């Protein structure tokens, strides 16, 4: 009765790489119901990428992904399976599992999604000619910059709650 | 051809308590073999998953409230919001499931009229401006871990070429 849908195996890949992504259904009859994957690009576009009939016996893709994703499910695992191959910069997105109510609508419950990012073809090319020393240099100079930068959303979220939090002390 | 969907307007400024109308418009018609018309409306919540909230252009899905409701034929399709609450604010999509592939619009924005100050926050109750506020919490997990992504691509070549050496 409390309808749960876990995304996981996201991440990061090089162009041409592969992901396989799974989600976990609870709360409900899996085996009864066709499932789908519904990605959302950087920009916020919506695109269907896959679904599957409740028995696995008929699955459907647009020709964005057809030849390269696979859509599988296991009715006695109650999971729901993407299997990602030759994968290109368009596809990074956010990857949203998804009940349907065959015959009526199509996208019922959703899962809160998994994040697959696709690398740049490049920045290798300038790297492979550095020393050891440099190399490791730059990785460790890199941490520093991501954990700014995470203080710096949190600045600036701290600056989106203030007026909010302003009108709630104003009552 | 693949079914284009358009939305109408990009954004749609409101204050609590105004009628809200948005359209969408297919690049042909949407009537599955079936004969039925799958175009549903999906509402979206920053940093949260899509809901759905109307099915087969008019059917209200279990639990949305009834001030929703969706109509159109042909190419023409609406939702409307007979009286908006802060709840209703967000993205709205559009989507047809007739003709593969099944496609979803651009996407219409229902925000608040916020003026040039912060004054229109005080004719809200304190239930609508504590779930304004925790409504940042998934957009900012999700600009952190947008951030944990790009360091990790960043830091990919590097450990590449540190192995090939």
């Amino acid at each position: 009765m409390e309808v749960q849908l876990v995304e996981s195996g996201g991440g990061l890949v090089k162009p041409g790489g592969s992901l396989k992504l799974s989600c976990a259904a609870s709360g409900f009859t899996f085996s009864s119901y066709a499932m789908s994957w519904v990605r959302q690009t950087p920009e916020k576009r919506l695109e269907w990428v896959a679904t599957i009939s409740s028995g696995g016996s008929y699955t459907y893709y647009p020709d964005s992904v057809k030849g390269r994703f696979t859509i599988s499910r296991d009715n006695a695992k109650n999971t729901l399976y993407l299997q990602m191959s030759s994968l290109r910069s368009e596809d990074t997105a956010m990857y949203y599992c998804a009940s349907a109510y065959d015959g009526s609508y199509y996208f019922d419950y959703w899962g809160q999604g998994t994040t697959v990012t696709v690398c740049s073809g490049s920045d290798y090319e300038f790297l492979k000619s550095w020393t050891v020393e440099d190399l490791q240099k730059r990785l460790l100079a890199l941490d520093p910059m991501m954990e700014q930068e995470i203080e710096e959303i949190r600045q600036k979220y701290q600056s989106k709650r203030q007026p909010i939090l302003d009108a709630i002390e104003a009552k | 051809m693949d079914v284009l969907m358009t939305q109408t307007p990009l954004s749609l400024p409101v204050s609590l308590g105004d009628q809200a109308s948005i359209s969408c418009r297919s690049s042909q018609s949407i009537v599955h073999s079936n004969g039925n018309t799958y175009l549903e409306w999906y509402l979206q919540k920053p940093g949260q998953s899509p809901k759905l909230l109307i099915y087969k252009v008019s059917n209200r899905f279990s639990g949305v409230p009834d001030r929703f409701s969706g109509s159109g034929s042909g190419t023409d399709f609406t939702l409307k919001i007979s009286r908006v609450e802060a709840e209703d604010l967000g993205v709205y999509y559009c989507f047809q499931g007739s003709h593969v592939p099944w496609t979803f619009g651009g996407g219409t924005k229902l925000e608040i009229k916020r003026g040039s100050d912060y004054e229109f926050l005080k004719s809200w109750t304190v239930e609508d401006l504590q779930k304004r506020l925790l409504a940042l919490d998934p957009m900012m997990e999700q600009e952190i871990e947008e951030i944990r992504q790009k360091y990790q691509c960043k830091r990919q070549p590097i450990l590449d070429a540190i192995e090939a050496k």
